[PDB]
Protein backbone atom coordinates (compact mmCIF):
# COMPACT_ATOMS: atom_id res chain seq x y z
CA UNK A 1 0.00 0.00 0.00
CA UNK A 2 3.06 2.26 0.06
CA UNK A 3 4.32 0.99 -3.28
CA UNK A 4 0.80 1.68 -4.57
CA UNK A 5 1.26 5.26 -3.34
CA UNK A 6 4.83 5.59 -4.65
CA UNK A 7 3.43 4.66 -8.08
CA UNK A 8 0.95 7.53 -7.85
CA UNK A 9 3.71 9.80 -6.60
CA UNK A 10 5.94 9.04 -9.57
CA UNK A 11 2.91 9.46 -11.87
CA UNK A 12 2.29 12.92 -10.39
CA UNK A 13 5.86 14.17 -10.88
CA UNK A 14 6.06 12.54 -14.33
CA UNK A 15 2.79 14.16 -15.43
CA UNK A 16 3.98 17.47 -14.03
CA UNK A 17 7.29 17.35 -15.90
CA UNK A 18 5.50 16.21 -19.05
CA UNK A 19 2.99 19.01 -18.46
CA UNK A 20 5.87 21.48 -18.28
CA UNK A 21 7.47 20.20 -21.49
CA UNK A 22 4.09 20.05 -23.25
CA UNK A 23 3.40 23.67 -22.28
CA UNK A 24 6.67 24.67 -23.98
CA UNK A 25 5.99 23.01 -27.31
CA UNK A 26 2.61 24.69 -26.90
CA UNK A 27 4.35 27.99 -26.19
CA UNK A 28 6.88 27.74 -28.98
CA UNK A 29 4.03 27.43 -31.49
CA UNK A 30 2.29 30.35 -29.77
CA UNK A 31 5.45 32.47 -30.01
CA UNK A 32 5.94 31.53 -33.68
CA UNK A 33 2.29 32.33 -34.43
CA UNK A 34 2.44 35.63 -32.54
CA UNK A 35 5.64 36.66 -34.34
CA UNK A 36 4.06 35.73 -37.66
CA UNK A 37 1.14 37.94 -36.59
CA UNK A 38 3.40 40.96 -36.05
CA UNK A 39 5.18 40.88 -39.42
CA UNK A 40 1.84 40.51 -41.23
CA UNK A 41 0.51 43.72 -42.77
CA UNK A 42 -3.10 43.30 -43.89
CA UNK A 43 -4.51 42.41 -47.29
CA UNK A 44 -5.82 45.87 -48.15
CA UNK A 45 -2.27 47.27 -48.02
CA UNK A 46 -0.38 44.45 -49.71
CA UNK A 47 -2.86 44.13 -52.59
CA UNK A 48 -1.71 47.60 -53.67
CA UNK A 49 1.88 47.67 -52.40
CA UNK A 50 2.95 44.40 -54.04
CA UNK B 1 3.90 -23.94 40.12
CA UNK B 2 2.83 -27.00 38.15
CA UNK B 3 4.75 -25.67 35.13
CA UNK B 4 7.41 -22.98 34.83
CA UNK B 5 6.92 -22.16 31.15
CA UNK B 6 4.11 -21.96 28.59
CA UNK B 7 4.26 -22.70 24.87
CA UNK B 8 3.38 -19.55 22.97
CA UNK B 9 3.94 -18.04 19.53
CA UNK B 10 7.26 -16.59 18.45
CA UNK B 11 6.25 -13.90 15.94
CA UNK B 12 3.38 -11.57 15.16
CA UNK B 13 0.78 -13.12 12.87
CA UNK B 14 1.30 -10.59 10.10
CA UNK B 15 -1.29 -9.12 7.74
CA UNK B 16 -0.46 -7.09 4.62
CA UNK B 17 -2.73 -5.39 2.10
CA UNK B 18 -2.23 -7.89 -0.73
CA UNK B 19 -3.39 -7.91 -4.34
CA UNK B 20 -7.10 -8.34 -3.70
CA UNK B 21 -7.43 -5.76 -0.90
CA UNK B 22 -5.18 -3.21 -2.62
CA UNK B 23 -7.83 -2.74 -5.30
CA UNK B 24 -10.47 -1.91 -2.70
CA UNK B 25 -8.08 0.16 -0.59
CA UNK B 26 -7.13 2.36 -3.54
CA UNK B 27 -10.62 2.15 -5.09
CA UNK B 28 -13.03 2.25 -2.13
CA UNK B 29 -10.98 2.60 1.02
CA UNK B 30 -12.42 -0.56 2.57
CA UNK B 31 -10.02 -3.41 3.30
CA UNK B 32 -11.32 -6.67 4.71
CA UNK B 33 -9.33 -9.23 6.66
CA UNK B 34 -8.83 -12.48 4.68
CA UNK B 35 -10.40 -11.55 1.36
CA UNK B 36 -9.47 -15.06 0.19
CA UNK B 37 -11.79 -16.56 2.79
CA UNK B 38 -14.67 -14.34 1.66
CA UNK B 39 -13.98 -15.55 -1.88
CA UNK B 40 -13.82 -19.13 -0.59
CA UNK B 41 -17.17 -18.71 1.15
CA UNK B 42 -19.36 -16.88 -1.40
CA UNK B 43 -17.70 -17.43 -4.79
CA UNK B 44 -16.24 -20.94 -4.63
CA UNK B 45 -19.29 -23.03 -3.59
CA UNK B 46 -21.61 -20.63 -1.70
CA UNK B 47 -24.01 -23.57 -1.25
CA UNK B 48 -21.69 -25.08 1.40
CA UNK B 49 -22.60 -23.30 4.62
CA UNK B 50 -19.86 -23.26 7.23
Amino acid sequence: VEYAEYVGAVKTVASALQFGVDALERGLINTVLSVKLRHAPPMFILQTLA
Amino acid sequence: EADNQIMGPSSYASFVVRGENLVTAVSYGRVMRTFEHFMARIVDSPEKAG
